C-alpha cells in the first residue's frame, strides 16, 4: 500500500511537473516571440521608415 | 446477555471507532478542500494581478 | 440511544421477567412434585430440558447473525478504508486536474 500510494503522490508531482514546465515555456516562448517584434522589428521597421 | 450486550459492546467498540475513522475522513476531506481552495485562490489572485 | 439501547432495556426487562417467571414455576414443580412417578416425571423434565434448549436457540441464532454482523462490520470497516483511500485518490485526481 505505501509504496503504491507513494508512487502515485510522485507521479502526480512529476506530472504536475511536466504541464507547468509546458505552461510556463509556452508563456516564454509567446513573450520572447512579442519581444522579437521589438528588436528585430525594430530594425526591419526603421529600415521600413529609411525606404518610405 | 452479556455476550449480546458485548455482541454490541463489542460492536458499541467497533461502531466508535467506524465513527472515528468517518470523522478522520471527513477531516482529512476538510484539509483536501481548504488547500485546493489555497490553489484555486493563488491561481485567481496571479490571474487577476496579471 | 433514542432506539437501540432503549430496546434492549425493554428486552433485558421482558427476559427478567420471563425469568422470574419460569423460577416460580420451576419451584412450582419442585412444590407440587407430590407426583413422585419417577417415569412421568423424567419425561417432563427432558421435555422441559427440550424448552429450555429451544428457548435457549433463539439466542443462538441472534448471536450468530450478530457475530456474521460483526465479523462483517469489520469487514464493512476495511471496505470503507479501501473506499476512502479510492475516495482521496479520485479527488487528488481530479482537484488537480
Amino acid at each position: 500500500e505505501q509504496e503504491k500510494s507513494n508512487l502515485n503522490i510522485e507521479d502526480d508531482g512529476k506530472k504536475a511537473k511536466e504541464k507547468e514546465d509546458a505552461y510556463f515555456e509556452d508563456i516564454t516562448k509567446n513573450m520572447k516571440q512579442l519581444k522579437t517584434q521589438l528588436k528585430s522589428e525594430y530594425l526591419e521597421k526603421e529600415k521600413a521608415n529609411i525606404q518610405q | 446477555e452479556a455476550f449480546i450486550q458485548m455482541l454490541d459492546k463489542n460492536l458499541d467498540e467497533a461502531e466508535d471507532q467506524f465513527q472515528i475513522a468517518l470523522r478522520n475522513h471527513l477531516i482529512h476531506i476538510e484539509n483536501l478542500m481548504q488547500l485546493q481552495e489555497a490553489r484555486m485562490r493563488g491561481l485567481a489572485e496571479e490571474f487577476n494581478r496579471d | 440511544e433514542r432506539r437501540r439501547r432503549e430496546r434492549y432495556a425493554e428486552i433485558q426487562q421482558e427476559a427478567i421477567a420471563s425469568g422470574k417467571k419460569n423460577a416460580a414455576l420451576e419451584m412450582k414443580w419442585a412444590e407440587l412434585k407430590e407426583l413422585d412417578e419417577c417415569e412421568e416425571l423424567n419425561r417432563e423434565m427432558q421435555d422441559q430440558q427440550q424448552t429450555f434448549q429451544q428457548i435457549i436457540e433463539g439466542k443462538e441464532n441472534l448471536r450468530k447473525e450478530f457475530e456474521e454482523e460483526l465479523k462483517r462490520k469489520d469487514d464493512e470497516y476495511v471496505k470503507m478504508l479501501k473506499e476512502q483511500s479510492n475516495d482521496i485518490k479520485d479527488m487528488i485526481s481530479k482537484m488537480r486536474s
